[PDB]
RNA sequence: CGCGGGGUGGAGCAGCCUGGUAGCUCGUCGGGCUCAUAACCCGAAGGUCGUCGGUUCAAAUCCGGCCCCCGCAACCA
RNA sequence: AGGCAAGGAGGUAAAAAUGU
RNA sequence: GUGGGAGAGGGUGGUGGAAUUCCCGGAGUAGCGGUGAAAUGCGCAGAUACCGGGAGGAACGCCGAUGGCGAAGGCAGCCACCUGGUCCACCCGUGACGCUGAGGCGCGAAAGCGUGGGGAGCAAACCGGAUUAGAUACCCGGGUAGUCCACGCCCUAAACGAUGCGCGCUAGGUCUCUGGGUCUCCUGGGGGCCGAAGCUAACGCGUUAAGCGCGCCGCCUGGGGAGUACGGCCGCAAGGCUGAAACUCAAAGGAAUUGACGGGGGCCCGCACAAGCGGUGGAGCAUGUGGUUUAAUUCGAAGCAACGCGAAGAACCUUAC
């Protein structure tokens, strides 16, 4: 994802855009560089595809750093995927339910996802049967986000906390 | 494996149980306040033990160091 | 604003960060440097190079208080105690001596579980 | 590669100037084994150098090489479960080779028409202490300094 | 009816607020990796940001209305 | 000064489920 | 008995520093700590690191051992007290007073529980963070009981030398610690190691025997069921002792041996990775295959070692559909 700086800029007449919400026109590469120098914020080819390449006057590195930080923040609060079957047992089901409950308590969203084989005929019903029941059980902690929808080789149900 | 000198060897005849005898005693300690072992002192097990006890007693008084510092490093 | 020329350098070293505190010959600390002081967060914080850098920084700081006379005191062992010492020797101070001093317990309280298995 | 250190090849040196480095450079330039193609190219570049920047073309090349030779390089080791870019010294021959490679890359990376010309220009830049090869070298040096901590994983 | 907040690749959510420059996780499909399955990794596929506008050289972004979704009150009668 | 070795350091030896 | 000796034996009273934390004081500022990486965590009310003191509680560095003590559990700062065991030397006193021990009585780590205190660290549970498909876990940040003491109770253990105690005999050597000697060597008592004979299923044991005997006690008669039920006793509880059967399986096992295997070690190798040059995957097409479709898409080949393979020549032929 290269928004390109200073003399990473090959294009002749770049659309020299300012830092904020201003422009300087469609000016040369050298001109753009000079402008960047003036602001001390780098010249950055943020839209190369655009009607002459969009060349923002921004400090590139700092911006990138900020973006990275934001990304990191986004990493976390999160979603737990509880994977059911068609051939899954009653004790197993209970275990899964318990896990889901724990997750809810913690403050995590819940993708209860069923993983299917062949017999996508007597798969969907069983997926519903398990998942619906589970949802009914955890109603006290959980507002269902996504209902039991069959999606080709899988089935999803999702639960969100009522409150945390 | 350390063969410079032995503390009993460099020495003449002396008493083990006198803590009040620091000159002959500051010899069994390390540069750091630490007791030299059998293979650095050269005493009988029994004798060594006695010496250790005496050293401890001295420390408790204040004659010999509990510890100090190693230098130069 | 204090001005001393004379004193000591403690290098306390954990394997996580090799800290260096410069003090006057009383035991009153003027200026100090560690890994995070030289930016360095985490992993590298207590690497030999980091320690060296910290030492250099400390020396520089001391110099800003006309300081020359410095008695080294290494407390514990970290990633770079020896390197730190070397840096100090080089850095720009009249070094007194490298005093080796561990804060070893005389069989104290129970160590942590990481420091368990030492037994 | 587990027995002897395995010899470096004994290059037949240059026909024109009388040097092995030159030959090596030529070889580096040449892909597809088309030597007298690229040897000619090299000679053209030399000529250009002589004309443009009035100086002995071998000497210029040598200077360029010297400029781009990096004494510190970066390797890579997975240690602990994290991949540290390892800063280490370079052996002389290896360093030289690296420099040559970089020069050749720069010659290709240049925006102008004819290869010989490009090569010549690149060499001139290197001699000056500038261009693409030099930049690459600088970057490498930085890397061997922004990672100078993990230095202790001494291979 | 009164007020606040939000509507975004299939779902959850970042970014809006500070005009230009849309990300991650789950899901879809394909591959890899593996002796093989999950797990894994990668991609590839896939959003104009509810919508109609205007602003401005240029809107997810500044602004209005409608459409929704959440909640709080709705009093004297 | 090197020669070997003893001991103390500290760095490294990541993680990776199953069964035709 | 007398003369000695060694020792972390036990209890009672004290003290001695390092260290930790916590408090005050000082100087000092931008992070510390933490990790395979990180994050939670603390820090500008100023942490951390450094010095000065003080407050505690706990443990005892070096010596320290492959060592010493006890009957075992166990036990280490040091000193004092009370106090056990034991070893030698003299062979002086007694004249078989002994050995063993069902029961019984006593001790009995650690955890646990009761009553009261104390509480620094560590730290189950627990609350966090990461790690992870998941994380009740390994890793980090806290954190309660507990660890510590008194008094009471609990009585189990890989309570191990997995070797019941007692004595007599049956090569040595070698190191150790501890006593006496006529002291470069003898002779006792312990602790180890190597090995004669012998024993053993082999490993190994081998004067500290698992050798040869004798003495007495404890227990065993396939594994699982199960140290469970059932009773009985004990306990404030947790549980403990005491201890089956029904059924079920033709095994449960030990010791070694050959291999194989190991995210066991050492020594090696190979284009195995690195170092390098050029690709493959992205494009079209050439082909072979899987899948799918067909009236039939003949049949096989299957990870490396099936996939420009049989096919080194499919228009009919070939050809098998
Ligand atoms: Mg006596
Ligand atoms: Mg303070
Ligand atoms: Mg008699
Ligand atoms: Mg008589
Ligand atoms: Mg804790
Ligand atoms: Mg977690
Ligand atoms: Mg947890
Ligand atoms: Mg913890
Ligand atoms: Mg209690
Ligand atoms: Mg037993
Ligand atoms: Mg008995
Ligand atoms: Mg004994
Ligand atoms: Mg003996
Ligand atoms: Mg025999
Ligand atoms: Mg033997
Ligand atoms: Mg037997
Ligand atoms: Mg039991
Ligand atoms: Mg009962």
């Amino acid at each position: 994802k290269e928004y390109l700086t200073n003399e990473r800029i090959r294009a002749k007449q770049v659309r020299v855009v300012g830092p904020d919400g201003k422009q300087l026109g469609i000016m040369d590469t050298r001109e753009a560089l000079r402008l960047a120098q003036e602001m001390d914020l780098d010249l950055v080819l943020v839209g190369p595809n655009a009607d002459p390449p969009v060349a923002r006057i921004m400090d590139y590195s700092k911006w990138r750093y900020e973006q990275q930080m934001a990304e990191k923040e986004a990493r976390k609060t999160e979603v737990k995927s509880i994977k059911f079957r068609v051939k899954i047992d009653e004790h197993d089901y209970q275990t899964k339910l318990g896990h889901i409950k724990r997750f809810l308590q913690e403050g995590h969203k819940v993708k209860v996802t069923i993983m299917f084989r062949g017999r996508e005929v007597a798969h969907p019903e069983l997926g519903e049967r398990i998942l619906n029941r589970v949802t009914e059980d955890l109603k006290d902690l959980a507002v269902v986000e996504m209902k039991p929808e069959m999606l080709g080789r899988d089935m999803n149900m999702l639960l969100a906390p009522v409150k945390v | 494996p350390s063969r410079k000198a032995k503390v009993k060897a460099t020495l003449g005849e002396f008493d083990l149980r006198d803590y009040r005898n620091v000159e002959v005693l500051k010899r069994f300690l390390s540069e750091t306040g630490k007791i030299l072992p059998r293979r650095r002192t050269g005493l009988s097990a029994k004798e060594q033990r006695i010496l250790a006890k005496t050293i401890k007693r001295a420390r408790i008084l204040g004659l010999l160091p509990f510890t100090e510092k190693l230098v130069r490093k | 604003k204090r001005q001393v020329a004379s004193g000591r350098a403690y290098i306390h070293a954990s394997y996580n960060n090799t800290i260096v505190t410069i003090t006057d010959p009383d035991g009153n600390p003027i200026t100090w440097s560690s890994g995070g002081v030289i930016g360095y967060k985490g992993s590298r914080k207590g690497t030999p190079y980091a320690a060296q850098l910290a030492a250099l920084d400390a020396a520089k700081k001391a110099m800003a208080y006309g300081m020359q006379s410095v008695d080294v005191i290494v407390r514990g062992t970290g990633a770079g105690r020896e390197q730190a010492i070397r840096a100090l020797q080089a850095s720009g101070l009249q070094v007194k001596s490298i005093v080796d001093d561990t804060p070893v317990p005389h069989n104290g309280c129970r160590p942590k579980k990481k420091f368990r298995k030492a037994s | 590669a587990r027995r002897r250190r395995a010899e470096v090849r004994q290059l037949q040196p240059d026909l024109v100037y009388g040097d092995v480095l030159v030959t090596a450079f030529i070889n580096k330039i040449m892909r597809d084994g088309k030597k007298n193609l690229a040897a000619r190219i090299f000679y053209d570049a030399c000529k250009i150098i002589q004309e443009k920047t009035g100086q002995e073309p071998l000497k210029v090349f040598k200077q360029a090489v010297e400029n781009v030779k990096p004494r510190m390089e970066v390797r890579s080791r997975r240690v602990g479960g994290a991949n540290y870019q390892v800063p280490m010294e370079v052996s002389p021959r290896r360093q030289q080779s690296l420099a040559l490679r970089w020069l050749v890359q720069a010659a290709n990376q240049r925006p102008e028409r004819r290869a010989a010309v490009r090569i010549a220009h690149e060499l001139m830049d290197a001699a000056e202490g500038k261009g693409g090869a030099v930049k690459k070298k600088e970057d490498v040096e930085r890397m061997a300094e922004a990672n100078r901590a993990y230095a202790h994983y001494r291979w």
